[PDB]
RNA sequence: ACCUCGAUGUUGGAUCAGGACAUCCCGAUGGUGCAGCCGCUAUUAAAGGUUCGUUUGUUCAACGAUUAAAGUCCUACGUGAU
RNA sequence: CCCAUAGUAGGCCUAAAAGCAGCCACCAAUUAAGAAAGCGUUCAAGCUCAACACCCACUACCUAAAAAAUCCCAAACAUAUA
């Protein structure tokens, strides 16, 4: 995952996550959490912050994202794998 | 210094394989061998074309009938490689005095006694 | 006339050849 | 998790005195007055003598014939004083020192006038025979490099094998020759004389069995 | 199947992930006994290129192919699939399998020259202009050479080079 | 373009001359005759 | 022994079969009665032969 | 580009690649490993 | 010494050119122990030029003045029914 | 496909060589990392690999190609049964 450390992560605001523990379609926001949380990633800007939040009832493993320009992007990852919504979030971030 | 090659006595014996696979038998074997010459005399040693001439072999594709003794047996050892040795066999019995215009040797080695013009 | 050894392979005769090809693995 | 396999432990080994190879030089002690023929049959057919092993474990084996004279000594010896471990590997020479005399003319002169002059020395190498042999208490893949490194630089074919590799190869090799599918071999033609092939061929074929031929070695003859 | 739906509504990218139905392999297996999606069918060594329909459930809808851990494949048989489809996109087989792009399709260069057994690539091969003296001649290759282990009805090996 | 050096049948550099499929079944059916010739001559 | 339609699979020709042999032979029969019987009933005219002579 | 006939990695970042009939040998971190296949 | 002693004219220069790159250049690339004009390495391309002079008998060889050059080999060591 | 803290500048001529200048022993802590397995370093920084943590396709049939002079040479067919 150094793509999105060598890309760039300043103009990001703030994100977080949003799971269950005993569900069977959790790893794929796990492991986007685990790596959007490593060290190049995290020290490459010191404007942002994130939020991990962990209930039981949710049922959902949504991710809602958003920069500086006034956007926002949600993105559940129910079926979805980790690098697409790693290479989709990177391509959301370049472009704008 | 190419001269006459010797052929070893472990080349010529019999197998049970080798019997399976022809239509030969190794106990009462047969008496006279049919030798066809299938290659020339030329590009080969002078003592090959003596023997060719004296086994009585100058025609290509001529039968011949000899022996079965260790004599001539050498001798069509020697040209083996230029010859064709295939035994004889006989489906009756042996031409008798009054059974000698009317004779045949017949393909694959069978001189039968009895030959005609008629079908079966 | 060349020698028995030599250094450029030296292609053998015809019927030489031709029992390598035939008897090949 | 993996597993964790023993590493080969080396203390049977001991290295002896001078790790690194003998210095060669060129003519012997005693120059040969009488001039010699160059005879061929010193390196036509497989090798007789120095075959297997003797204290190491790693040697290079030759796969065709040819002469070494002096230059070729001194550049083995040389690489392998400057690729190696004095304290871990050792090396010891299995070919002797070149005796073979060669008598070259002058340049540009007329056919005639009986031999030349000696001038340097080689010595016959067969195929199959181990050029050099090293052993110690390295492995397999460090050793194997820095021979093959210098078997690609020898004149005929060499490759590095030891001792375990020599006998998988002969053993696949003779699982070859003992597993041919058309019955027609090269040995049963020219020992039986098949049509008459024994006028082009050779009386040394009988031996080598198709599988040499002048100076170079056909492994996959059979 | 599984495929990304991305949706825009008020500066909101609703990216969503729907997984599709997809048919599966016929309940009645001529050779349940085999390894491999093509043994299991008896067709070892009995497909060729001009099958449109074998090769097309192996690929991408976009071109693309499948790798060996999702179709089912060995070694042997993976590269033969992966040299077959590559001898019909050429040979104007497959319409539907082009690949996506903007709008560049608008200077039509060299016309449709029509060809078959493509085994290399048009536009990257050197013209022969010395084509050797007559021995060592220089031939032209053709066929695939992972597709010489099919069954022959012409009593001759397949001539892959003349 | 190629050109053969002095005679391409006798000498050091000649033309290859390689075998087909004809020869191959040539020597096999005449290896055959032969090898039945010698179970012929082996009693 | 089932093996999908593709285009090595079944043989570029077409597959032959024969008939009875009992309905072949009446055929023959019956074929070569009415030949005899136009033969004797006279029907032919002007007809050559290929005669092995002198070899 | 360097005509070479066998080819290898000089350092890490040169990677492989099949292009235009011949293997070329491209990098970016050390520009002077660019060989080319004869 | 393999046709050539019942005969294959032998070094240059004038005139006439043809083919090939192992390319001096203008056409197009990558690197550099490439700071920019001066250099080098590897690739494709032959549509042209390859000077003005001296003396020594020269195809060899020597020296004065230019630009991108005074390039190489084969054509009977090109061409004397010119 | 990811991944890397520390007892230290482990012992010594040269000013020091602090993991790549030489010697015998090449220690030692939590899960787990070499007093150093491959580049850039007068003496320090920069990069990977082996070892946890993590999933775990083949993780490799070993190496075997070339360009001279009038212009390159017959053409063609991998799929109706030796
Ligand atoms: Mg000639
Ligand atoms: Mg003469
Ligand atoms: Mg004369
Ligand atoms: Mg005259
Ligand atoms: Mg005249
Ligand atoms: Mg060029
Ligand atoms: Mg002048
Ligand atoms: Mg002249
Ligand atoms: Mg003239
Ligand atoms: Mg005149
Ligand atoms: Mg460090
Ligand atoms: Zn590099």
């Amino acid at each position: 995952a150094a793509a999105l450390a060598r890309l760039g992560l300043r103009p990001v605001k703030q994100v977080r996550v949003q799971f269950c523990p005993f569900e069977k379609n959790v790893e794929s926001t796990r492991t986007f959490l685990q790596t959007v949380s490593s060290e190049k990633v995290r020290s490459t800007n010191l404007n942002c912050s994130v939020i991990a939040d962990v209930r039981h009832d949710g049922s959902e493993p949504c991710v809602d994202v958003l920069f500086g320009d006034g956007h926002r992007l949600i993105m559940r990852g129910a079926h979805l794998t980790a690098l697409e919504m790693l290479t989709a979030f990177a391509s959301h971030i370049r472009a704008r | 210094k190419f001269t006459r090659s010797r052929i070893p006595e472990k080349v010529f014996q019999a197998s049970p394989e080798d019997h399976e696979k022809y239509g030969g038998d190794p106990q009462n074997p047969h008496k006279l061998h049919i030798v066809t010459r299938i290659k020339s005399t030329r590009r080969r040693p002078y003592w090959e074309k003596d023997i060719i001439k004296m086994l009585g072999l100058e025609k290509a594709h001529t039968p011949q009938v000899h022996k079965n003794i260790p004599s001539v047996n050498a001798k069509l050892k020697v040209v083996k490689h230029l010859i064709r040795i295939k035994p004889l066999k006989l489906p009756q019995g042996l031409p008798a005095e009054e059974n000698m215009s009317n004779t045949c040797l017949k393909s694959t080695g069978e001189l039968v006694v009895q030959w005609h013009l008629k079908p079966v | 006339g060349s020698k028995a050894v030599t250094r450029h392979r030296r292609v053998m005769h015809f019927q030489r050849q031709k029992l390598m090809a035939v008897t090949e693995y | 998790v993996k597993t964790l396999l023993p590493v080969p432990s080396f203390e049977d080994v001991s290295i002896p005195e001078k790790p690194k190879l003998r210095f060669i030089e060129r003519a012997p002690l005693v120059p040969k007055v009488r001039r010699e023929p160059k005879n061929l049959s010193d390196i036509r057919g497989p090798s007789t003598e120095a075959t297997e092993f003797t204290e190491g474990n790693f040697a290079i084996l030759a796969l065709g014939g040819g002469y070494l004279h002096w230059g070729h000594f001194e550049m083995m010896r040389l690489t392998i004083n400057r690729s190696m471990d004095p304290k871990n590997m050792f090396a010891i020479w299995r070919v002797p020192a070149p005796f073979k005399p060669i008598t070259r003319k002058s340049v540009g002169h007329r056919m005639g006038g009986g031999k030349g002059a000696i001038d340097h020395y080689v010595t016959p190498v067969k195929a199959g025979r181990l050029v050099v042999e090293m052993g110690g208490r390295c492995e397999f893949e460090e050793v194997q490099g820095f021979l093959d490194q210098v078997a690609h630089k020898l004149p005929f074919a060499a490759k590095a094998v030891s001792r375990g590799t020599l006998e998988k190869m002969r053993k696949d090799q003779e699982e070859r020759e003992r597993n041919n599918q058309n019955p027609w071999t090269f040995e049963r033609i020219a020992t039986a004389n098949m049509l008459g092939i024994r006028k082009v061929l050779s009386p040394y074929d009988l031996t080598h069995k198709g599988k040499y031929w002048g100076k170079f070695y056909m492994p996959k003859r059979v | 199947f599984r495929e990304v739906v991305e949706t825009q509504e008020g500066k909101t990218t609703i990216i969503e992930g729907r997984i599709t139905a997809t048919p599966k392999e016929s309940p009645n297996p001529p050779n349940p006994s085999g390894q491999c999606p093509i043994c299991r069918w008896n067709l070892k060594h009995k497909y060729n290129y001009d099958d449109v329909l074998l090769l097309s459930q192996f690929i991408r809808p976009h071109g693309g192919m499948l790798p060996r851990k999702i179709t089912g494949l060995c070694q042997e048989e993976h590269r033969k699939i992966e040299e077959c489809v590559k001898m019909a996109h050429r040979a104007g087989l497959l319409p539907n399998h082009r690949p996506r792009l903007p709008e560049g399709v608008v200077p039509k260069s060299k016309p449709q020259l029509n060809r078959y057994l493509t085994r290399w690539a048009p536009g990257s091969v050197k013209p022969i202009y010395k084509k050797g003296p007559r021995w060592n001649r220089v031939r032209m290759p053709v066929g695939s050479p992972l597709l010489r282990d099919n069954v022959c009805y012409s009593r001759t090996p397949w001539k892959l080079y003349h | 373009r190629g050109r053969i050096p002095g005679r391409q049948w006798i000498g050091k550099h000649r033309r290859p001359r390689f075998v087909s499929l004809r020869a191959k079944q040539n020597m096999i059916r005449r290896l055959e005759i032969e090898a039945e010739n010698h179970y012929w001559l082996s009693m | 022994g089932y093996v999908p339609k593709t285009s090595l699979s079944s043989p570029p020709w077409p597959e032959v079969v024969l008939p009875d042999p009992v309905e072949e032979t009446r055929h023959h029969a019956e074929v070569v009665k009415k030949v005899n019987e136009m033969i004797v009933t006279g029907q032919y005219g002007r007809l050559f032969a290929v005669v092995h002579f002198a070899s | 580009f360097k005509n070479k006939t066998v080819l290898k990695k000089r350092c890490k970042d040169c990677y492989l690649v099949k292009r235009r009939g011949r293997w070329y040998v491209y990098c970016k971190t050390h520009p002077r490993h660019k060989q080319r296949q004869m």
